[PDB]
């Protein structure tokens, strides 16, 4: 029944600006105080800030970290709540979501009391917040220092996602682990790729990962070599 | 975090588990709880003290004691795997709710495996273009929950750290990985360094050192 969709998620420098959109049905928006919380890629969650109804104060209240950047507004005919975001930070990188919120009281006596919930909430939109172009990875060999030995290479300082990873042009493929993607606050990307080889190959079998980063047009072959 | 839950928890199908927040203004404050799966909106699952909004299931229920809030599950059913978060009014009074870190509930479909651990060193060549990056690789493990941390010369270091969250392999096990960026310098000075990578509470630890 209740529906919220955010949009207008996108990448962003740091120092501009993004309006994010969410679009609500399924219930009495306009008596309905809306939130809208974040999630920054590795840490959990955040409320940004909230506006009341118009039959309440219509007002607004901002988080510490956000306050006198972002604005939230709402348009009850169209059944629309706003995040204006001013003077992004690379810290502001999160997927963001709206949420209707509900109160109830607990045994607290401080004033003003009452707890908030968040009754209903959308998928969320992804804010990217990085001063990143285009821009192929540098690869570097990790060197193999029962019997198996793993090593790997390192495909540093990327972007966009993806790159792709094979070792000896796909011929070698058992004992393969490509691992996802980190996220720098620089906001390149970086990567590593394990193979682990029987210890008795070393030194007569040459090992040798590809690495191709389609967005730059980027082929390069790095040789794995023990110590 | 100023409410405290662990990263991770796993139950069998059919069995009960319990998920806790932990922080001193649950003592004075009841809190919220929210499940979310990958990729899905989070929903409200219950609040207070016997507030379970219509349509979440029965086997979810809330409760408080000192400064523990616990969300139970009684009958852990498949569709349960995901991350649950914990909510209260923030301890200074503020008119203002905070987040626990979430836990990541696994209920059991596949034999657990302890994550693999291998930490490499800065290579001579990168060290050659004056950057040093320790990179710790953690693989075919299960559940798919784990935390990382790093040491030097017994100290934490947390700067200069970026740890992925984990992902499932083609082989439907998980992996992860953790960076620690150091300047050759910094690399060089200390006698060890070390990733600790803990799951469901058991810590395998890697070690390297500057030659
Ligand atoms: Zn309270
Ligand atoms: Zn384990």
């Amino acid at each position: 029944e209740v529906q919220l969709v955010e949009s207008g998620g996108g990448l962003v420098k740091p120092g501009g600006s993004l309006r994010l959109s969410c679009a609500a049905s399924g219930f009495t928006f306009s008596n309905a105080w809306m939130s809208w919380v974040r999630q920054a890629p590795g840490k959990g969650l955040e409320w940004v800030g909230r506006i009341k109804s118009k039959t309440d104060g219509g007002t607004t209240d901002y988080a510490a970290p956000v306050k006198g950047r972002f604005t939230i507004s709402r348009d009850d005919s169209k059944n629309t709540l706003y995040l204006q975001m001013n003077s992004l930070k690379t810290e502001d990188t999160a997927v963001y979501y709206c949420a209707r919120t509900g109160k109830y009281y607990d045994f607290w006596s401080g004033y003003p009391p009452g707890e908030e919930y968040f009754q209903d909430w959308g998928r969320g939109t992804l804010v990217t917040v990085s001063s990143a172009s285009t821009k192929g990875p540098s690869v570097f060999p990790l060197a193999p220092s029962g019997g198996t030995a793993a090593l790997g290479c390192l495909v540093k300082d990327y972007f966009p996602e993806p790159v792709t990873v094979s070792w000896n042009s796909g011929a070698l493929t058992s004992g393969v682990h490509t691992f996802p993607a980190v996220l720098q606050s620089s906001g390149l990307y970086s990567l590593s790729s394990v193979v682990t080889v029987p210890s008795s190959s070393l030194g007569t079998q040459t090992y040798i990962c590809n690495v191709n980063h389609k967005p730059s047009n980027t082929k390069v072959d790095k040789r794995v070599e023990p110590k | 975090y100023e409410l405290t839950q662990e990263t991770g928890v796993s139950v069998a199908l059919g069995r009960t588990v319990t998920i806790t927040c932990r922080g001193d203004s649950l003592r004075s404050h009841y809190a919220s709880w929210y499940q979310k799966k990958p990729g899905q909106a989070p929903i409200l699952l219950f609040y207070g003290k016997n507030n379970r909004p219509s349509g979440v299931p029965d086997r979810f229920s809330g409760s408080a004691s000192g400064n523990r809030a616990s969300l139970t599950i009684s009958g852990a059913q498949a569709e349960d795997d995901a991350e649950y978060y914990c909510s209260s009014r923030d301890k200074s009074g503020s008119r203002l709710s905070v987040f626990g870190g979430g836990t990541k509930l696994t209920v059991l479909s596949q034999p657990k495996a302890a994550p693999s651990v291998t930490l490499f060193p800065p290579s001579s060549e990168e060290l050659q273009a004056n950057k040093a990056t320790l990179v710790c690789l953690i693989s075919d493990f299960y559940p798919g929950a784990v935390t990382v941390a790093w040491k030097a010369d017994s100290s934490p270091v947390k700067a200069g750290v970026e740890t992925t969250t984990p992902s499932k392999q083609s082989n439907n096990k998980y992996a992860a990985s953790s960076y620690l960026s150091l300047t050759p310098e910094q690399w060089k000075s200390h006698r060890s360094y070390s990733c600790q990578v803990t799951h469901e509470g058991s810590t395998v630890e890697k070690t390297v050192a500057p030659t």
